[PDB]
This record gives C-alpha cells, structure tokens and sequence, in this order.
DNA sequence: TCGAGAATCCCGGTGCCGAGGCCGCTCAATTGGTCGTAGACAGCTCTAGCACCGCTTAAACGCACGTACGCGCTGTCCCCCGCGTTTTAACCGCCAAGGGGATTACTCCCTAGTCTCCAGGCACGTGTCAGATATATACATCCGA
DNA sequence: TCGGATGTATATATCTGACACGTGCCTGGAGACTAGGGAGTAATCCCCTTGGCGGTTAAAACGCGGGGGACAGCGCGTACGTGCGTTTAAGCGGTGCTAGAGCTGTCTACGACCAATTGAGCGGCCTCGGCACCGGGATTCTCGA
C-alpha cells in the first residue's frame, strides 16, 4: 500500500510556537496544506521564467529573492526578504 | 569513521524541511540545475508566511471562546487583513462563510 | 388583535442570521440529480466520487453569492432597493463574462 | 435517464443565497434568470472535468479532476486536495 | 452666425476618432511623466525609445476600455453625462478596488 | 544635467482626456471627471513601472528595454502584441 | 552512400518547420523526453490557426481597396469573429483602434 | 554579430496560398510573430502539466490533442484536431 | 413616550467521538569522493541615448452666451412581504452486490546520445510601385423660416 | 417643406521610401547506429459506489390581505457645449558627445552522480475532554396607543 506525504507535521510545530495552548481541526489542516502547495508553485514558476529571460541554466537564491519581490505585496515582501537572507547566512557560517 | 548525521534544516535554524524542498525543486522541471542556497531561502519564506496566518487565526478563535482552529477562523483572519486579502484575492475557502456587511441605505430610519 | 411585523423587518433579521453561519443552503439530493443530468451530454455511464459532488456544490454557492453582492450595488446606483434582471445583466457584462 | 432537474433549485433556496449576499427586496422575475446563470456555470466546469477523466482512461470523476478544472478558470478552491 | 445645436458636434467627433488609429496624447509631456515616476524606484535611469512607445500604447488602451464601462453605468441610471461615481462603480466591479 | 522633475501630471490636458472619451463613445462629460482620470492613470503607471525596474535590476543593467515592459504587462494580465516577444 | 536528405516537414505535407519546433520543445523544460509525433501534431495546429486569421484579414484589406495588410485589418478580422474574439480576449494590438459602436439612446430623435 | 530567428518566412508562404496577390507590412508581420509565440507557449504549458498529473515523463501526440481540446473554443477545436490527426498519419505512412 | 409580545442571549448538565499521543519500521536524506562545465571577470568596440538650438504653426487657453439636462416634489397603483394551513419529499439507518481502481511482473520498442555532412535560412544590397499628399469639386446633412 | 451653409466623399496628378527579391555563406538539421529503461499488458484483490426499503418530520407550496416602493409627470435653474481671439510649446531638422550594451577568451569552484548507512516520518491503534445539544429563565427590540 502506497503512502503519501504532507506538511501536517511541520505546520503543527509552527503553531506550538506562536500559540502554545491551541489546537486545530482536520478540516483546517487540509486548508493549510493547500495554501503551502499553492505558494510554492507560484514562486518556483516565476523563478523558472527569470532564468530563461537571462539565458541562465541554474536557479539560485538570487532568482528566489527577485521572485518574492514580484509576488508579495508591500510590507509582506520586506519581512520575507530579511527572513530569507538571515537563514542563508546562518547556514553558510556553519 | 563517519560523523554523526545532521539535518540541513537544523543548520539553518528552521522548522520546514530543506531536504524535501530540494527534491521537489529538482523533479519539477523548473531548470537544469539547482543551487545550494535556493532550497534554504525558499523554506524560510514558506515558514514565515505560515506563522503570519496562524497567529491571526488563533486570535480569532480565542475571540469567540474556542480552543481549536476551524475553517471559519481562517477566513476571518484573511479577509480582515489588507495584504493577506490581496495575496489571496482569487481563492475560495470551503466552509468559510462571508464577512457581516449591510449597506447603509438598507437600514431603517 | 394579532401581531404582524412591518415589511422589511423580517428580511433584515434573515440577513444577519445567514451572514453568520457557514452551512450549505441548497438541498443535497436535488443538486446531485442536476449534476448527473448535465454530464450525460458529454459521456455515458459515468460515476462520481462522493467528495467530487461536494466540491462542485461548494464552488457553485460561492459563485452565486458573489454575483448577488455585485447585483445589489448596481440596483442602489439607480436609487432602488429591489434587484431586477437588468441589474444581473449589467454586472455580468462589466465582469467580462459576456 | 433524468429530465427537468433545474426546477429542484427552488425559490426558497434562491432567497437564502441572496440573503447571504445582503439583498433586501427581490423581484419576481429573478428566479428564472438565476437558474439560467447557474446552468451555464456548471456546463463549463463539468466539461473540463470529464476531459481530464478521459485522458487518464477512467470511468469515475474524482475530486482532483474538479479541482484542476476550477483552477484552469481562475477559481482556485482550498480544502479538497 | 450658424451655431450648431448642443450635442451635434459631439456625435461628429465620436465618428471621427472611432475610425482612426493614431495616439491621442502628446508625446513629449507623456515622456516627462514616465521619467518622474521612475526616479522614485531608482536614480539615473535611461530608457530605450521603443520602451516609452510601448508604455503609451498600453496606457491609452487601458483608459479607452474604462470609458466604455463608465458610459454603461451612467445609462443604467437614466443619464447621458458621466460622473465620478460612475467611474468608481466600474472599477469596483472589475475588482481593481 | 540631472535636474529633477515635478508637477508633470498636469501635462495630460483637458482636451486630451476629451479625445480619449470620444473613442470610447461618450457624449457629455461633467467637470470633475478630469481630476479623477489623472489619479487613475497615475496608479496604473506606478504598478507597471515598478515591475519593469525589478526586471532591469536583476539583469544588472542601467537601461529599461522594451522587453522589460512587455514582461511586466503580461504578468498583470494585459498582454501586448507588436513590440517583440 | 547516404540517401538524399529530406525535411521532416515535407514528409508531413506542412509549411511550418517540424525540426525547429522539436528543438524548442526539448530546450523549454517541459518534460524529460519528447515523443516523435508531438512536433508534427503541434506544427499542424499552428499552421491551421495562421491560415484562419490571414484569410479574414485579407478580406478586410480588399474591402477598403488596399493591397497590403496593416494592423488595423488584423484587428477588424479578430473582433468581428465570435470564436477568435474569445480566444484573444485579453490581448491588445498596437495601432489597432476600436470597432465603431454608438449606443442607441445617444442618437438624436 | 549574433543573428536572430523568426517565423516570417513561414507566415509569408501561408499567405501566398490563401491570397496569391496580397502583401503585408512589417508592422503587421511583427504582430503575427507575437501571435504564434503566444499560442505555442499556451499549448506546451498545458501539456506539460498533464504529464505531471498522470505521473508520466514523456510528452506525446496524445497530450497535445488533449491540450488543444482544453484551450480552443467550439468549432475551432474540432477543425484543429482533424488537421493534426491527418498530418501524423501521413508522416507515419512514409 | 410607554406596556405587551416575540426573538435572542446566557447558563447549567450530559454524553460522545475526534484530536493528540505512542510504537514499529522502511525508505529517503546524509556523508564522503570525483570530475567536467557554467558562470565570473577583464578587455575592447561601436550603437544609441541624451543634450542643445532655431523656427513654424497647430494646439491649448481664456471668455461669453444660452439651452437642455439633472434634480426635487406629487400622486397612484399594483407587486411583493408576512403569516397560517396543508402536502411532499429529503434525510436517516441499514442491507447487499459487484464494477472498477490500484498494485505487481515481465518484456520490448522507442528515445537519447555521437558523428559526419550539406542545404535551408539569415544578413546585406538594390530598384520600383503602392500609398500619401494637395487641389478642385459633387453631394449629403443640419437648421431656421 | 425648402433653401442656405457647412462638412465630407470622390477623382486626378506627383513623388518617395519600404517592400520584395537576389546573393553569399555558415550552422543547425538530417542520416545511420547503439544501448537501456519507460510504458504497455495481463492478472488479481478488495473498496467504495450504486440501488432499495421504511419511518419521521421539516421544508415546500398555496392563498390572502395590505403597505410602500416604482414609476410617470411637471417646473426650475445652473452647468456644460459651441464658437471666437490670443498665447504657448510641441515637432522637426540638424550637431555633437560619451555611457554603456554586447561580444570574446581564460580559468576555477560548484553542482551532478554514485555507494553505504541510519533515523525521521508514516500507518495503525487507543483514550479522554472540547464541543454539541437540550431545557429553562433573563433581556432586548419592535409596534401600537
């Protein structure tokens, strides 16, 4: 019997960090699974087109950063860019 | 002797999985090759957006005296923001309802 | 003498009740028959998963409720409180559906 | 076979849908016009879903088929896969 | 004096401009406006000549389409003049606001 | 001569707005339309130009090309034919 | 001895190039491998749609006594059809103009 | 000096078949170039998504035919399908 | 501005099923080497974007007049809302059968990858005719008597 | 209904620059060959979809009375269209300069690929507390006197 995969484990970990005493129903967990998959494809698709316009053959963290600026509005983009930059610096230092 | 294994997520200080995101990028026909920093950057952005929604939804659930989060709470969080409402402007949420709103001319004198 | 509310008082009470709940407002069995009738013209002897019919009903109600919101705005723009068939036509025209 | 099923969408059900949209007074010719609009919407979605089913060589419409058809028309739906 | 009646010259102009295809905004003033807006995002920018032309073609096509929808709203209210409320209603239904 | 610009929205004159409305088929225009139309055009131009400059910077250039403008318009569902692509 | 070369378009009876379409499919990151009949099928459909537009546009050019086809003729052909107007409903054609159309209530009595 | 490629040669051949005595301006030829490129990407993108839903790794003439049915409206789709089927049969026979 | 009536909120007690945690276990991520090419950088050539000046005239601007359109007020009548009574079919729970979705083995044909070779398609150069422009009508349309 | 005034379609003559067509050449497509794994086909298992029956009650359908909202008509005043006389700056042609786009040659570090190894995440149970439901009373909002 084939077994599938989801983001349920990781979503639950994040919830326990911002609200240590609240739970979530199974219907609401299904909605969050759809949300993560939808945003993933929007960003990956835009970064793929960026590499084609500039005649490159690699997707780097620079293409991801430009795609986030095109898709997210206003103050959401500013906060997301600083989160991504900080994670890459920490990963490289170790 | 091989050193002890260590996840790529733990080295970046994240909760979303970096290895699984890397595999999904490779097998999605997006480009010929994928750089080493792209999965780390993408996982951090996905984790940030999840934290934003869950924080607002938890406030709505506690507002009407509930312990768990249901689809109605997620809809109230999204439509009452200004930027989240603009990012998800073409999305239907099942069992979500609508915001209460009545035009002023319809009210009795 | 019997009690009667004035016109428009029960209508406002119903707006508040239905804008607070989330359940479906069309009966399940009649909706299922209509879906099966339409699919006959594209293929014969089809089967539907149970969750497939539910997904169709959720999308159809969400579509119609949004259309009624825009129709109401057009009627008020013409100094009325009653929605009319020409209000629906104007809304669908500007939305690009026609 | 089935026939005359659009009348199962009764007048009380149409009134409930308009109430959730915030409508106060409804004229008598609205009900016949609403049925025509719903029929057009369902025909477009169902035709696409059956096209996905045939290409997979199946005899059953799945929930994934419906989700793909709605997304192709700019009508993304969360909560079914 | 041979004054025409009100609305007679207006119908004549509708026929003339719906038959031609040239641009209706002056070119030098439009170029200055584009350069003023861009300096807020980045300083010391240069533009290709065809880039400014592409921007002007899109801007006129957008505005002409908006005026078509605005005219329908005014007629729906039993009028022939267009007012700012007509523009606001059209942009709201189209989803731009 | 990097002299700044200011107050250029007034260059979209009243006669030019009138010509645009005639091509749309309108017959009578009230006096407050002209200020409203200028505000609408400014919002439209800001959204397109912001995206075009983002494409220019990612390529590490100092010149906005016609290709940059075409990509930005297509991303907003306003595809344009006749300028390459 | 090698036999004389022969284009893939000639053996399919087409005018659009089958070899160039095959290369574009391979280097566009659409899938891992491309079948041999896919380029032939795609080239035939592109050629069919081009013939439809050019036929209607030529009728419009001759209608107003012209030898060449200009962008105005292409716009008149597209907006006067019913199916072509639906396929290209979100497209702007540079130097194309609009269809003549005046509402009936605006005409003098 | 790099040299570019277009569809101008092939468009001109088709025009001489339906109207043997009419020409075309350079501005109108640019518009037809945009049209061919736009339709190509719509069809190829949809066929790519089809192969992913069904867990295949090849794009065949079956995926192209299903994509044409999804994109083209009404009688345009019926005529385009018969053109594509006829060309493949002739190519295989030789 | 007040009483009577009907709708809605609030609270206490009962009971059940779904969220949350725990145990095997297997497959996907991690570690450690190897290698070939995509991309970064320096240098150089020449296209094209920017700045300036004088001038001709078409377009923009400002002003005066008057008419027709937008808007407020009145009256009437018929359509749509609120409510009580009878009729219908939706919903629930429970059987029972089998059509078809899903998984596993096996085998072969179709597609990728190399190498040679030559013809299709691109950049450049050149001459003529389709279309643009000016003028002089011929006729159709609008307006007041 | 008709004549005058104005705008517009039509025919003729003249120029000019862009289109259509040769010409040389080079790089991308075609021909021939080999090797391996993606997909087509058969067989089997069990789940979940379809069809039927009987009872309960909630919703749908019908009829009636009357209040108020839609619509037609009238009067008035001001704002917007038309036209004329004056002022401003757009368009055009032509010089001149240098900023930066684009192409070419080296060289190295980074991402793909492969082989062991093990722990993270999934499927399958249990169990108890958050939420659903019922009944009773308090409070508030609507309507007429």
């Amino acid at each position: 019997r084939s077994r599938k995969e989801s983001y349920s484990v990781y979503v639950y970990k994040v919830l326990k960090q911002v609200h240590p005493d609240t739970g979530i129903s199974s219907k609401a967990m299904g909605i969050m699974n759809s949300f993560v998959n939808d945003i993933f494809e929007r960003i990956a698709g835009e970064a793929s087109r960026l590499a084609h316009y500039n005649k490159r053959s690699t997707i780097t963290s620079r293409e991801i950063q430009t795609a986030v600026r095109l898709l997210l509005p206003g103050e959401l983009a500013k906060h997301a860019v600083s989160e991504g930059t900080k994670a890459v610096t920490k990963y490289t230092s170790s | 002797a091989r050193a002890k294994a260590k996840t790529r997520s733990s080295r970046a200080g994240l909760q979303f999985p970096v290895g699984r995101v890397h595999r999904l990028l490779r097998k999605g026909n997006y480009a010929e090759r994928v750089g080493a920093g792209a999965p780390v950057y993408l996982a951090a952005v996905l984790e940030y957006l999840t934290a934003e929604i869950l924080e607002l939804a938890g406030n709505a659930a506690r507002d009407n005296k509930k312990t768990r989060i249901i689809p109605r709470h997620l809809q109230l969080a999204i439509r009452n923001d200004e930027e989240l409402n603009k990012l998800l402007g073409k999305v239907t949420i099942a069992q979500g309802g609508v915001l209460p709103n009545i035009q002023a001319v319809l009210l009795p004198k | 003498k019997p009690h009667r509310y004035r016109p428009g008082t029960v209508a406002l009470r119903e707006i508040r009740r239905y804008q607070k709940s989330t359940e479906l407002l069309i009966r399940k069995l009649p909706f299922q028959r209509l879906v099966r009738e339409i699919a006959q013209d594209f293929k014969t002897d089809l089967r539907f998963q149970s969750s497939a019919v539910m997904a169709l009903q959720e999308a159809s109600e969400a579509y119609l409720v949004g259309l009624f919101e825009d129709t109401n705005l057009c009627a008020i723009h013409a100094k009325r409180v009653t929605i009319m068939p020409k209000d629906i036509q104007l809304a669908r025209r500007i939305r690009g559906e026609r | 076979v089935l026939r005359d099923n659009i009348q199962g969408i009764t007048k009380p059900a149409i009134r409930r849908l308009a109430r959730r949209g915030g409508v106060k007074r409804i004229s008598g010719l609205i009900y016949e016009e609403t049925r025509g609009v719903l029929k057009v919407f369902l025909e477009n979605v169902i035709r696409d879903a059956v096209t996905y089913t045939e290409h997979a060589k199946r005899k059953t419409v799945t929930a994934m088929d419906v989700v793909y058809a709605l997304k192709r028309q700019g009508r993304t739906l969360y909560g079914f896969g």
